[PDB]
Parts: C-alpha cells; structure tokens; sequence
C-alpha cells in the first residue's frame, strides 16, 4: 500500500519525523511489510545504520524479524543498534544469548529467521560466533556480558548421542556447523575476551585444529587457515611485550619455558 | 490544462456498493487517481493508477474494497467502491498528472496538478 | 577435477567386475529451494559488493549531498528571517 | 578475434555456479543444486562442461565421497597404508 | 562474563 | 587479589585489544562503510528539514495570536 | 495499560530508612525504574532495573544508599533507601515500560510510558 511503501522508504532512508509520525498516528498500518527483498523496516533500518528509526520500531509491539535484525547488525558491527536489539524482550527477558546453537535449533521459534523459510546466516550461527567470525571486540565483550559463550564442537570421533544422530541426519549442516563454532573460538576477537589465558588457549587450539585439518581432508584448507589465526594470535600477543617481565610472562606461561 | 468531471457519487447505504467515474479531457494525464477529503479533515488518497495499469491503494482500508481502474483508450477513471462504510463519507476527486516521480507510490495530493471538481458520497449506516 | 571423473566411472553398476574376470556372463520442493538459495546468493553478492573499495565517484556522490544539503538549509534559514522580517511590519 | 572476451564470459558463468552451490548448507541444498530437480546431473554436466570449481567445490567433493564410499563407511577414515594394504588383500584373494 | 574486565556499573 | 601473571596477562590482553582496533581502522574504507556516512546526511537532512519546517509552522501560528 | 501503584512513603527524620514498595499489574513491565520529583522542579531519575537485574542510579549521590530490586516473578519493584537526606525530599515514582533502548542506561522519565500516582516522601533534619 501507498502507506507501507511511505513507511519502508522512511526507514529505510532514515526518514525519523515520518517514521515516528506513522507509527503514532497510523492505525492501518503493518510495521511488518517487506520491500522487494523481504526485508521490513527493522531490516531496512539497521542495514543503513539508522538507530533512532531502529529504536522507534522496536517500541511498536508485534514487530517482525528481531532475531535476524540482531545478526544483521552484529555482522556489520553496528555497536549502537545492537544494544538497541539486545534491549527488545525477546533477547532481555529470555535467555537467547546464553543457550547453545543445538540448544537454539530445538526450540524452533524462527526468532532469528529473515524470511518465511530460512536465516541469513547459517542456522548454527548464534549472536556470539557471529560476533566472534566478525571479529568484532565490543559486540563480543557485550555478549559475553550477557553469559553467551561458544559450544565447543565435541571430538570428530564422538560417540555421544548428539553427534551420534546429527551425524546420522544430514552429515553436512554438522560438518559445517563445527566449522563455524572453531571459526569463532579461533577467532582473536573471542580469544582475548573468553580466557583468562588467551595465550594458553589459543596454543590449545591450534594444536586442536591442526589435528582436525588431518582428519576432515574435504575442508582441510578450512580447518588450517583457522589454526593460522590461533598461531599469529599468540605471535601478536608476544609482539606486544615491552619489557623482560612480560616476555617472561608470555613465554614461562605463569626458567621453564613451557 | 486537462479537464477532470466527476459522477457516479451519491447516498448509499452502509455496506453498499459504488462506482465513481472521471471523464478525462486532454492527453498528458499519464497518472490519475482518486483522493477523499472528509469534512473538518484534509485531503487524503485513496488510489492511484499509471497508464501501464500499476497501482498503488491509500492505506490497508481501502485494500480490497476500493479498486480503481481506467478505459485509458476511452478516457475514464473508475473507483470501484464496495463494503462501504460510514466513515467513507467524503468529497471524492480524481486528479491527473503527466509526471510524478518516486513519490508516485505515496498517492499525495501535492502531486497530481489538474483536478476534477468532486463528487459528494454519503455512507449512512 | 580430475580424482572426480576417476571416480563417476565407477559409480555406474556396469563396471562392477575387472576385466580379466568379465568375461563369464503451489511451488515444488525443488523451486523452494531455488528460491531460498538465490535470494542467499543476491544478498550474499550485494554483501560483497558493499566490500570493494570506495572509488572517488562514489564520495563525489557524498559530497554532492553535503552540497545539495547546504542549499536547502541555508535557503530555509532565509525563510525564518523573511517570516520574521515581515512580522515586524505587523508589529 | 574476440576469444579473450568469450572466455571471461564463461568464466563468469562457471563460477556463478560455484558461488550458489558455496552457499549451500545442508544435504538438501546441496541435493538440489548437484541432481537438479541420486543422478547427480549437474555434476556430469560440469564435468562435461569443465566447471572445474564446481565438480572440485568441498560441497560437490563432500557428496562424491559418500557416493564413493557407499558401504565403506569403516574404510573413510582408514589410514593409506591400510587402504593400501586392503588392495592386496583385494588382489590375493581376486580369483 | 568476560575473562578481564578493563573498566562498578557507572 | 589477582596474581602478577594475571596482571600481566590483563596488561597483553587490552594491549592487544587496542592494538587489533587500531589495526582494522588502518583497513581500507569499503562502499558499505561510505553508504553509512551517506545515510547519516541522509537521516540529518531529514531531521533539519522538519525542524526548519517547525519554525515556520510556530511562526505561522504567532501571526494569528498578533 | 500497566497499573503501578506505589506504597510504603511517609516521613522520616534525616539519616533514616525508608522502603517504597510497586505493585505493578500487567505483564509488559520489561522495564521499571523509581523517579523522584521535588517541588519547583522537574522529574527526574532515581534508578533504573531490567528484568534480568541489570540497574543503573541516576547520579552518585543516591549510589551506595539508594537500591532497587524486584520480586520479578511476585510483580512488586522496591526502593530501599537508607541515610535520608533533607534534600531527597519529594515526590517518588515508579514507571515502567516495555522497551526502553540504548537510551535505558541514562534514566529519563521521558522513555517510560507507564507511571504510577506517586508517595509522598519528606526526610526532616
Ligand atoms: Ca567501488
Ligand atoms: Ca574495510
Ligand atoms: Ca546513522
Ligand atoms: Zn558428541
């Protein structure tokens, strides 16, 4: 209608005396109508980095797409918009944050859904490896703030019934569903942040990935370029060091050079 | 300067049907729709028709009720005008215009230039 | 590329003995998927679009907007003194 | 004459392909981008066109092994030498 | 939530 | 309360921290970076627009009033 | 429409404590906070809580002596304060809404949309 294609337009362009005029006053109006790309208004807003049209919506009740709106705004790293999001009901009043992508993939909600049938990103993408496969240091701090951590993916060789039967069903979301989970605990954005040892952890996981680049040979160009960025972590944390106690921190772990 | 007369309008009862016609005269109207303006309030759209038949309706009231349509060849705009309703009851005009812009799919008064002198429609319940 | 054609001709059922031993005698499911997949692929090639370096068109775009902006700001803030201007005749 | 200008447009062709079948991220996804509409068509079809990225993408490779190792599940993930071992138990025992 | 806090609740 | 390695770890930590985001704002500016300056004009010319339009309404007003 | 109700005001001599108690009726209350107005002034923020417990007080001068908690699942918000002061004399309030935004960590009146009729609390020295 002429009134959704006014309202997609003033979000989308950052139109705020329109948009906030139409969500006052409007009562035949349907917030959430979608552009040619299904994408809504809260879609719309947060792709062009409109905060004050992002918070506006967000006050409207039954509004659509808060879950993809969250990811879209974390993959561009739009710091503001995300604490904007993080502070909709169904993140604050939920623990969204905190459960695990197997854990997200029960409850069958399509909270993080872009459209009728899919997600933007992979459905095992939860908020916090998105922020970690970004690299992005503030949104990851404001995750890991709300309690979000990253699942570690299990042994390949894992006989428990998860990987049992995720492994029997499609073979390939799980396969690359690990991939995405060591793509963030690889990540220096995540790495500094989690452990109280980033140099510890990150030596681990190299180690761990290198392994598994042996063991997965179809995406062993996936699983060596994620042990790379564990090794130049911790060669960036030991260019940093500026005097002999930190060297000695860096390499004695806490002369043994361990 | 294209010449717009309105007919068709008149007292329905609720949840009647009407029909609105616009006898056009001069050839740059490629854009034409219909806009109400009910007493004490300004004028607002109501549809909106290209040449190539694209339209666009006013709000999600008049969605599915209200269609518009246009002879184009013979020169006449129709609003088809079904379930109405008392609040329907307005000052309805049809407007031309040769152009109009990205602002087409709005249906806004302050777009259309040449207007017909309306018709009055009285919905009564 | 290569490992892979060794490998489409022996998924064929003819082929299962060696030589020396041969000789003894509204829309489907599928446009669905289409339909998700390329909507990925317009979003995900708009995404890398929006990842290719910023050309000097692209900010004379920018700065043609400050330069269009200016005009109508400056031209309203004209409009406040002409509306003040003439309110003191009244007055 | 324009053979330089032909080329890159195939080029671009063969790796759109290889861009919608990177995109895809479960069984059926892939299912339906290598079978078309498990003969798997397009896959020939690659082959025969020689879009290599598409036949070589780990999306493509991912679905050849399982086809490839139809009932060897326990001989995936078998070192070399033991694969190379089962050939001559294979070739011992062929008559 | 985070291993170092570099910053109570301002 | 924490120990010298922790505190030693905590220095390395946020130096790397500041040292990765100044590292990425030394990356090349990309066309979606500039489309978000150029929303910012873009929402800003909006908000002025009608706060100029503000000024002429109260105005306009005013003149009843007198 | 949330219904917020505030009980517990009264008056107290100066270095003393006092509990403001808020029983709130409805279930979009997401957000609460306690606002105080003192006479020939404009309101302003006490302290604000989500429902996970994240608060936030409005100044340092309330911090260390003023707290906010909520039953949450019982539906009440609380405001222990403790070394009153003849300054923190006024009119307290407590509001709620639904979503607040990146503007919740300031505590302005201005951003909640249901507010309660407000106890009188006078601290005499
Ligand atoms: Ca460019
Ligand atoms: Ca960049
Ligand atoms: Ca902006
Ligand atoms: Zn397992």
């Amino acid at each position: 209608t002429a009134e959704e294609e006014r309202f997609l337009d003033a979000a989308e362009y950052g139109n705020i005396p329109v948009v906030r005029k139409m969500l006052e006053e409007s009562k035949t109006l349907n917030v959430n109508c979608v552009d040619y790309m299904g994408q809504n208004a809260l879609q719309l807003a947060v792709g062009n980095e409109h905060l004050e049209v992002t918070e506006l919506l967000l006050k409207k009740e039954n509004l659509a797409r808060i879950g993809d709106a969250l990811l879209l705004a974390i993959s561009k790293g739009y710091v503001r918009i995300v604490e904007a999001i993080l502070n909709h009901p169904g993140f604050a009043a939920s623990k969204r944050l905190t459960l695990s992508p197997c854990e997200q993939e029960l409850q069958d909600d399509d909270f993080y859904a872009y459209d009728e049938d899919g997600t933007r990103f992979s459905p095992d993408i939860t908020p916090i490896i998105l922020a970690a496969h970004c690299q992005k240091y503030e949104v990851v701090h404001m995750l890991l703030m709300k309690g979000a951590r990253i699942e570690r993916p299990h042994d390949y060789f894992c006989k428990c019934g998860d990987c049992m039967e995720k492994q029997r069903h499609d073979s390939f979301s799980h396969s690359r569903s690990r991939i995405n989970a060591y793509k963030g605990l690889a990540s220096p954005a995540y790495l500094s942040l989690s452990s109280e040892d980033p140099v510890l952890t990150a030596l681990e996981l190299s180690n761990e990935l290198a392994k598994l680049a042996n063991i997965e040979k179809e995406f062993k160009n996936d699983y060596r370029k994620l042990s790379m960025q564990c090794k130049d972590f911790v060669v960036g944390v030991l260019d940093l060091c500026r005097d002999s106690e930190e060297v000695e921190a860096i390499l004695n772990g806490d002369a043994s050079l361990s | 300067q294209v010449q717009l007369q309105e007919s068709g309008g008149g007292s329905v009862q609720s949840g009647g049907s009407l029909r609105l016609s616009c006898a056009a005269s001069g050839d740059k109207n490629y854009y034409m729709g219909w806009f109400r303006q009910a007493p004490g309030k300004e004028r607002e759209g109501v549809a909106a028709i290209k040449s190539d038949g694209e339209t666009r309706y006013a709000d999600s009231s008049v969605t599915g009720r209200f269609t518009i349509s246009q002879d184009n060849a013979k020169k006449t705009l129709y609003l088809q005008m079904t379930s109405l309703k008392p609040e329907d009851t307005a000052m309805y005009y049809c407007a031309a215009d040769r152009y109009i812009g990205t602002r087409w799919k709005y249906v806004r008064p302050e777009d259309y230039s040449y207007w017909g002198q309306g018709t009055q429609v009285t919905v009564s319940s | 590329f290569a490992r892979s054609k060794l490998w489409l001709s022996y998924f064929d059922d003819g082929k299962t003995l060696p030589p020396p031993f041969s000789l003894v005698p509204q829309p489907t499911r599928y446009q669905q998927i289409m339909k998700r997949l390329i909507k990925r692929y317009v979003l995900k090639a708009q995404v890398d679009k929006e990842n290719d370096e910023v050309n000097e068109g692209e900010l004379k775009e920018i700065k043609q907007d400050i330069s269009s902006l200016r005009y109508e700001l400056l031209e309203d803030k004209s409009q406040a003194t002409e509306e003040l201007a003439i309110l003191i005749h009244k007055l | 004459e324009f053979k330089n200008d032909y080329r890159k447009l195939s080029m671009q062709c063969k790796d759109f392909v290889v861009g919608v079948l990177d995109l895809c991220r479960d069984s059926e996804e892939v299912e339906a981008i290598l079978n078309g509409d498990a003969s798997l068509s397009r896959v020939k079809l690659a082959i025969k066109y020689e879009v290599k990225k598409f036949v070589a993408h780990p999306n493509c490779q991912q679905q050849l092994l399982t086809i490839w190792y139809e009932n060897l599940s326990g001989l995936r993930e078998q070192t070399i030498a033991i694969k190379c071992l089962v050939v001559l138990v294979v070739a011992l025992g062929l008559p | 939530g985070p291993a170092f806090m570099f910053n109570t609740s301002l």
